[PDB]
């Protein structure tokens, strides 16, 4: 049904947006050993890492994305990857693309005569999914530079990517159905 | 102490997760570029290609499994997706086979205890497929009984 | 004493005999399940012709082709048939990679009880191939003779 | 100093850059020759439709599929086209085997200037795949926009 | 001092000659079992299958090259031939790849001097195919000119 | 040809059930060195191991599926595998499914009107074969985890799996034929 | 033309039979170092090996297919392979099959009303080819038990196999054409 | 669209021929250490090697294709490869075939009735590309048989091969179009 499809697509869009917004704004991206001052269990996110045990429990410290190493013989690829991870450009791009898809799906309901808004929403949703993929790869690969595990914030982003792709599929299906109905009306 | 799923050892968990993510993304993009354009539909309305979302996922799985398929993309964007997926698949599967050959040579015949996991996966897949087939048959039978009344 | 050269059927060495029997059983079961999920439903039948061509013989041929990494003229189209095919594809990938990892090394190991492969290490597969050609010829000739006798009896 | 991790495009390491450029040239030449031997003869043409579907784009697709060991929906049927196909198949077998012999070892070599593969060694292929998906999306959107503008001008 | 054809090193030339012999025999047996029976012809008369000698050779070559085909045998004897050829092909190609990895692991990138032989074979095949196509075109043109007179 | 198909299906079903029951009951699964007292040639099945030859010939002892001591509990996967082997749940499940397939065959031969019973019998036979495959894999894996050989009970189980799959194929063919005949009769009547 | 095809088939059958008869009856199967008495260049065949240089040039000695070795721990597979090589069962079987195929072709020429004789000839020819394959494999594999090369007898047998398979193909084609002509006559 | 196709084909043919001739003539094929006197940065093409920088900057010397001494004529394959490289037969053959393709294009543009000229031009272009591939492979193999780099003459040859293949495709398309138009006119007239 058109109403069922619209409800499912809107619900998925909102759920994905909320999950990704929580993922960006939370500090449970990774569990690893470290120091929250300036080596106990630490939970890390995108911008800050905090300890979970010991005397320094509950203290959060900002992530140093540019460590003061010897720095000799440094390829620009590592600096570019570190800058991409520090700026979190792809998670933020995914957030903005999801929000723009949500506005497009909202606009189509108030602009039912216009059909390319739904296609734009689908494009935005699948682009947000691809942005999620690139951001996840960037974050994991930057983590490379001995036991670690990811919290629910990382898996929140994973489910956000999956839901965004599913919602994009549903939006493109709605576009197909609208154009097919228009063609059938024109034929008769 | 290798487990029942020791055949997944050559690649890391992150690689497997990103493989699933990439498979989903490639299939969705294939469906999008195959079916979004109204000019690719002609006259119900029948598309110029058999690349729905289900068929796109089947094509992507066949490409990654080195097994082939009965359909192939014909448009420029669909073929771009297919070619980039072929390149990714070749690299990933070749890397898996090379690292597996390295892992198995750390001449002793392989034992069943090393592939029991893949056997279990095969039987679980067979059971799941049978369950879906019977559920679909029951749904169709119930619909036919309701329509006959 | 003398070093023992690999046997005529040394191509089965890389995998244990238990794995070989389990592979045969898995192949039979996969073919049966594929045929079942393809043909059992009367809603897949149209005096009547099935929507797909996945009979028992065709299912066995498809499973053999998938295991030999060759492929055939048919492909499952239903959701359940595709689940069967995909899981069989994953199984084939894992098993074939494990088997072909060190086949050449397994074909030349000398036991007391880099070099190019010689024909003595592949004489077994050559013998099996020629035997298969002979068996196919015999089956075809038997089929022709039976058909000719049946046609002669029909016309007489 | 610090050990250098393999680059983002370390998947090209197993073969030299000369081999890569020669592979690209061989692929282009094989596609052109396949198209030529398939379509040049007017006796293969029937307003008129060719006997085969081996146009330049389809020939390029066939050659790419043969090199990626995938296969497509078409196969050469003439004697000349089959010679091209078979020689390209032999070339693909040799080259792909040589490339995939030690890909995993080439993806993890550390240089001063067994372990599982990590995502850092395959981030390059993942980046290329996502870029290809984006490029395909852009091309499809451009095609739709151009077609819509053309249809609007036709109706206006 | 490996030659231009060092990619044939993993197998002995006796194996290669027997491979050619086996390929010829399998193709001939495929043609025989596909086309000998008059009961497989129905009504010129059109066969039930597309397995002539030329098509049989093409199918066998595709099977050995890990490339697939557009046709597959359907009869019992033809499928027996195809299955035994598939088994032989899998064994031989897997052995070649394993021994090739061993030969190349006696991490240095491969040089073009190791594959110049396969490149030469490819270009020679392309030239031969062009020659056959042009000769066929000339024959057809001459026949058409003679018929038009 | 329906009657001969029914007879072949019943004979194969009974043969598979009998072979599986005999294989499960009998202890001639594996020949290996061992002890029957709570190193000589012994035979072992699924429940008990008995010795051949020697002074303790013919003495049987129950298999201890948790050897060694100290009750090493570090990984739950090994405990799960050992429990699955000890219960012998999969060979017995195969036997049960074969029995339900035979019961379905008999009920179909009695009712002769409800066609879904044939489909249920075929499904039961296929599932019994799959359970037999799983049980064989579990048994061999637990055995791996001194030359050894397999007795005639193991091959009885293998033959049971093969015959069960054959009977499942035959039953599915029978169901398809019944639906085809029903459709033809419906077309002829209307 | 049918006459041209039949002439080519008969010529190929005769040429293959002559080539195999020369191959079995000659002593140039293999070139290897050895002694022709009871280590100079020696040319070997199926039954005798002779020298080509030195004081013992021109002297032929029988091939010992059962050498007097220690014989301990000898599997029956090696003995069976040695017996097959010594008897040369497959080259002789190929010769007999080729001769029987030629006789079938001649009979079909003298029994034109009968059509299964041509099919029998084709079966005989392809069986002779397969026999050639097995025979050369047996001979090479038995040669395993450091420079050697094959003379023109081995390659004569190889060409005999190729020609036998080609002639079998031609005979089966003739069978197909005869049955097609009969069916066309019956239809009209 | 026939005229624009003809113009593109002629422009591409001339570009490929010019690039191949410049690449063959010029000596900026490879940058490597060497000497120009009968170790510094030098450049080498197909005939001569010249040095860059230093006191002997700009001095060119002819390449000796048979280095070392003792005239080691052990294997004929190496001698054949060295002779093939020294003759430079394949790049020059590519140049000749490109010239014949251009001549065929020019002749077809004049006759306008013989359609086999277009097919001959396409065949010549394809063969020229193949000869260029063979020459590149021979050159690189002989070079392999100290970091090095390829100059702009090598890439000129590569671009020449690519453009030659493109022009061959265009010429085959033109031949196909001419035959299609002829067939359509024949069908319309009769
Ligand atoms: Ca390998
Ligand atoms: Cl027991
Ligand atoms: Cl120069």
């Amino acid at each position: 049904d058109r109403g069922v499809q619209m409800l499912l697509t809107t619900v998925g869009a909102f759920a994905a947006f909320s999950l990704m917004t929580i993922a960006v704004g939370t500090d449970y991206w990774l569990y690893s050993r470290g120091v929250c001052k300036t080596e106990v269990m630490t939970h890390s996110g995108l911008w800050r890492t905090c300890c979970l045990e010991g005397n320094f429990k509950g203290l959060c410290k900002q992530i140093d994305h540019f460590p003061e190493d010897a720095d000799y013989e440094a390829d620009t690829a590592e600096y570019f990857l570190r800058a991409v991870r520090a700026s979190s450009i792809f998670p933020i791009l995914s957030v903005i693309l999801l929000f723009m898809g949500g506005l497009c799906i909202a606009a189509s309901e108030f602009y039912k005569t216009r059909h390319n808004i739904i296609l734009s929403a689908g494009i935005f949703f699948v682009s947000a999914g691809l942005s999620n993929i690139i951001g996840i790869i960037v974050y994991i690969s930057a983590n490379a530079g001995n036991s670690y595990s990811y919290g629910w914030s990382f898996y929140f982003g994973a489910l956000s990517f999956i839901i965004a792709e599913m919602v994009g599929v549903l939006a493109v299906h709605m576009f197909i159905d609208r154009h097919k109905q228009l063609r059938a009306t024109a034929r008769a | 102490k290798p487990g029942v799923f020791s055949f997944l050892d050559p690649l890391a968990y992150e690689i497997w997760m990103c493989i699933v993510f990439a498979y989903i993304g490639v299939s969705v993009v294939l469906f999008l570029v195959s079916r979004f354009s109204p000019y690719e539909w002609h006259t119900s309305s029948e598309s110029t290609n058999e690349f729905g979302i289900f068929n796109s996922l089947w094509f992507s799985l066949g490409a990654f499994m080195q097994q082939g398929c009965d359909i192939s993309p014909r448009s420029l964007s669909g073929r771009i997706v297919g070619g980039v997926w072929w390149f990714f698949t070749l690299i990933i599967i070749s890397s898996y086979t090379a690292n597996l050959a390295a892992f198995l040579t750390v001449t002793s015949a392989l034992s069943l205890s090393n592939v029991a996991g893949v056997f279990y996966i095969l039987v679980g897949g067979l059971g799941l497929a049978m369950l879906v087939a019977l559920i679909e048959f029951c749904y169709k039978s119930r619909a036919e009984a309701k329509r006959m009344k």
